[PDB]
C-alpha cells in the first residue's frame, strides 16, 4: 500500500535514530559496500547518527524508486530485527 | 526574531540564540524533523564548515525566518526537539515561553 | 531551454534547475563524469566557495551550454547522473524528458 | 532538595570518574537503552570516559527535568553502589 | 563457475552473523596473519560484527580471482563448521 | 603572582601540546560544557591540537579575569595529573 | 564614536576598533544578542565575504550610529558581549570605561 | 600501451569511487607525502570522494609522464588490492 | 651508510602496515608518550593503519636527523620483533 | 642508588611486556584497584600490551610516593615474578 | 622574500615556500609561537577555509613582511618550528642557512 | 607573447595561455617561485578576486613582459612549475619548445 514509496529524509532521521550496531549489516544487506560505510564514518567521524543517516540516504540515491520501505522492511529482517519499529515510527 | 503570537508567547532572538547553544552535533536531527531536506542541512554544514556554531545558528534563524509569519512555529520546534530526543530544550522553550 | 532533441525531448530550465537542487557535495562526481576539466570543477568550486547551489547551478548550465548543439546530451547527464550513483535524480529526469 | 535538580557536566563528569563498568547497567535503569550505549561507544571509541559522560549527558538530554540527583541516587543502588559517591562529589 | 567466484560485500555479511568465536582460527586459514587479525579487531573495538566482515574483506582484496567461493570452504571443514552453511546463504 | 594571570595564546598552545586523553575531562571541571568540546572536535575534525586551543581559548575567554594559572592548577590536579606541568611550559 | 554619555562612560573609535579587533568569528554572536536583524548579519557578513576584519567593524559601527542618543547603550555593548561568552572583552570594555 | 599512459579526469574520477580507506597507503606508495594528503582531508573535510580525487590529480601532476595506469596498478597491489580494478573500470 | 638516514613517508607506510598490536610500545620505546599516542588514535578513530603511519611521523619529526633506521632496529628488537623487517621494506 | 626512584615512560613500557597474564593481578597488591584496571581494559579493548602500560602511568599521577621502584619488590613477586626482573631491565 | 642579514644568513622565497610545504595542520601551532595572535591564526583559517596551502604560505609570507629588518627573524622562525615540535623543519632551516 | 630568444625556446601568446589555463589555486607558488612577491601576488588576487582565469593569466603575462629579452627566462618557467609540483606543466613546455 505505502511499502512501495521511498522513506523521507526526516523519515530516514527517526528510523536511524532507532538503530545500534546492526545498521552496518544492516545497510550491507540493503545494497551498500563496506566503501560506502567506510564514507559514511569517513565523513562524520564524531557523530554516529549523521553517519547512519547519511548510509540511508546513500542508499536510498543509488535505488531511486527501488529504494522502498518494503526493502526497508526485508533488511531490517536480514539483521534480525522487529519490523515494528517502521508501523510504529509511522504513526 | 518574531516567533509566536501573543497567546502562546513570544522567542527572543536572546532565546532562540540559547537554542542554538544548547544544541550539539545532534543539530541536524532538529533540522530535519522541523523538515530541513537532508540536502540542505549538508549545504549547510558546507557554508560553515569551519564554524559548527554558525551552522546551528543558521539553520535554526533560517527556519525562523522561513516560520516568521506562521502560528505553530514555536510549537514545531517543541515537538522537533521532543522527537530529536532533547526533552531537555523543549523543556526550557517551553518554560520561557510560559507567558501570555 | 536547448538541452535535447526533437524526438527525444527538451529540458526547460526550471528542470535542470531541479536537477541542480537535487545534487549536493557529490555534484563533482556528476561533472567529472559529464566530462568536464577537473580544473574547471576546481576553478567553479572557487569562484563560488561559498554558495553551493552557486556551484552546481553554474557547472550544470555551463555545460549545457557547450552541449547546446550536440545529439544527446540529455542521455549524457543521464548516464553522469547514473554513474555518480544517483539513479535517485537520474530517474527523476527520465520522468520529466521522457514526453517524447 | 538539590536532590529535585539535574547535576551538570562538571558533576557528571566526576561521576563519570568514580564509575567503573557498571555504568552501562546503571544508565540502562535509567532509562538509556542498549542501542544509546553503543552509540556512546561508537562516538569515543578510544577513551571510557567520554563515553560514560556522553550516556548520563543523553541520559539528562532525554529526561529533562526528571534526570535528577534523586535518579543518580537510585541509579546507584539499582546497580549495588553506595550513594555517597554523590555526596563526595557534591561537598 | 559457482565454487569459482568470490562472493560480495553482502554475503559475507552473512557469514559473519552466524559464526561464534571460531572464525579467527577460519580466516587465519586463508591468507591473513596476526597482522590482520589485531587490525580487523582494531578498525571495530565495539561491533564484532563487521570485524568480522572485514576479516574477509582483506580476504578478498589479496587474492582477487583466486578468492573463490572454495576457499571459504576450505577453511569451514578446518574448524567444524558444516561446510552446509555456504548454500543456506544461496537458497 | 603568574598565578593570578591569564595564558596567552602561545602558552595555551604550549599546554596543548603537553595534553593527553584527559583534556576532555579537564576543561570540564573548568567551566566548559560537553556543547563546547563537540565545537572544539567539530571544528577541527582532524588535528587534536587545534582542538584543545579552541578548548582553552574559549575558557579563557569566558571567564576572563578568572581564568588564571591558579585555575588551571586545580583543574589538572582535579583531572588526575602532576600540577607541574604549568611549571614545564614557564621557563 | 559619540557612542557613551557622560554619565556611564564614553567610547572612542579607538576603543570601538579596540573591540571589533578582538572579536573573531562569534561576531554574529554579539550581533544577533545587540539586537541585530539576522538578515543584516546575513547581508553585512555576504557584502564583505572576503574581508572578516570589514564585516566585524561595519557590523559593530553601524550599530554603533543606531545607538545615536541613548542611554547606557554601552552597558549594551557590554552584556551582549558577555552572553556572547566573551567576558573577554566584555571586562577590558568596563576597564576602558574607567575615565570617571 | 595504454599502461605507459597517464588517467584522464573522468578517469581518475571514477577510480577514486572504488577506493576504500586504503587510499591514503596507495597515495603514500605512489609518491605523495604524508604532508600531501594532510593538505587533501582539510581541503574537502566531509566528503572522502573529492578527497581521494584531489589525491590522484596531486599525483599525476607531481610525476607527470611518469604516472602510467602502470604505475597506478602496482599501487594497487602494494596496498593489497585486486588491480583488476582497472580493467572493470575500464569498458 | 644508509642506517644513519630516517625513513621516507613511502617507507613509514611499509613499516606500520607489518606492524601488528606491538607498534604501541614501539613508539613509548622511540621517544614518544601515551599521550602522542592517544592523539594519533584521536586523530584516525576508524583506520588502524593510519594511527601507525602518524605516530612513526610525529617520531620522526620530533627527533629529525637522530630518527634514524638505526634507532628504529632497537626499537624492533626491544619489542620483540624480528629487525628482519627494516632488512625487508628496503628492497 | 636505584630503589627509591620511579621509572618512566621507556621503563614502564619494558616491565608491562614481559609481564604475563597476570597484569591484572599484580596491580591488585601495588595499589591499583577495580575501577583502574577495568578503566584501561576499556580505552582499549585489544592490545593487552598498552592496558598494562596504562596501569603505571596512574603510579605517577596518584602515587608517586611509595611507588618508585621499591614498592616494584613487593608487587612483583607478590604474584610469581621473582623481583630480578627489575634489575635486568635497567641496562 | 628579505630575512636576515649576512653574518646568520638569508631566507629566499623558495626558502620559505619550502618551510610552508613542510608544514601539514600543525601550521597555527607555528605561527602561535611565531607570535600570531589566536584571533589573526582564525581570521587567516577563514580567509582560505577551501586551501590549506595558501593558508599557510599567507600565514608564513604575511609574517615575512612585518619582519622585514629586524634582528633574528629567521632565528625566530627556527625557535618556533623548534618549540611547535618540529626539530625536523628547525634543522633544515638552518641548514640551507649555512653561508655567512 | 615574446618569451625566450630564437634558441633557448619560443613561447607565443598562444603557450603562454595554454600554461595560464593549465595552472590553477596554486598559481601563487608558480609565481612566489618565479620571483613575483606575495605582496604581488596579493595585489593581483584582489584585482580580480573572483575571476580566476584573469589572475593567473594577468600573472604570467605580467611577468613574461618583464623578461622580455632575458636569455634564462623560458627554463625559468619550468624551473619554476617543477618546484611547484607541477611537472605535469613542466612537460608541456619542454614539448612545445622541441619544435624550435
Amino acid at each position: 500500500h505505502i511499502l512501495n514509496s521511498s522513506p523521507s529524509d526526516r523519515q530516514i532521521n527517526q528510523l536511524a535514530q532507532r538503530l545500534g550496531p546492526e545498521w552496518e549489516p544492516m545497510v550491507l544487506s540493503l545494497g551498500l559496500s563496506q566503501t560506502d560505510i567506510y564514507r559514511c564514518k569517513a565523513n562524520h567521524p564524531h557523530n554516529v547518527q549523521s553517519q547512519v543517516v547519511e548510509a540511508f540516504i546513500r542508499w536510498r540515491q543509488r535505488f531511486g524508486k527501488q529504494a522502498t520501505f518494503q526493502s526497508l522492511h526485508n533488511g531490517l529482517r536480514a539483521v534480525e530485527v522487529d519490523p515494528s519499529l517502521l508501523l510504529h515510527m509511522l504513526e | 526574531m518574531n516567533l509566536g503570537d501573543a497567546e502562546t508567547g513570544f522567542l527572543t532572538q536572546s532565546n532562540l540564540l540559547s537554542v542554538a547553544g544548547r544544541l550539539g552535533l545532534d543539530w541536524p536531527a532538529v533540522a530535519l524533523h522541523l523538515g530541513v531536506s537532508y540536502r540542505e542541512v549538508q549545504r549547510i554544514r558546507h557554508e560553515f564548515r569551519d564554524d559548527l556554531d554558525e551552522q546551528i545558528r543558521h539553520m535554526l534563524f533560517s527556519w525562523a525566518e522561513r516560520q516568521a509569519g506562521q502560528p505553530g512555529a514555536v510549537g514545531l520546534l517543541v515537538q522537533a526537539l521532543e522527537q530529536s530526543d532533547r526533552q531537555d530544550v523543549a523543556e526550557e522553550v517551553r518554560a520561557v515561553l510560559e507567558l501570555g
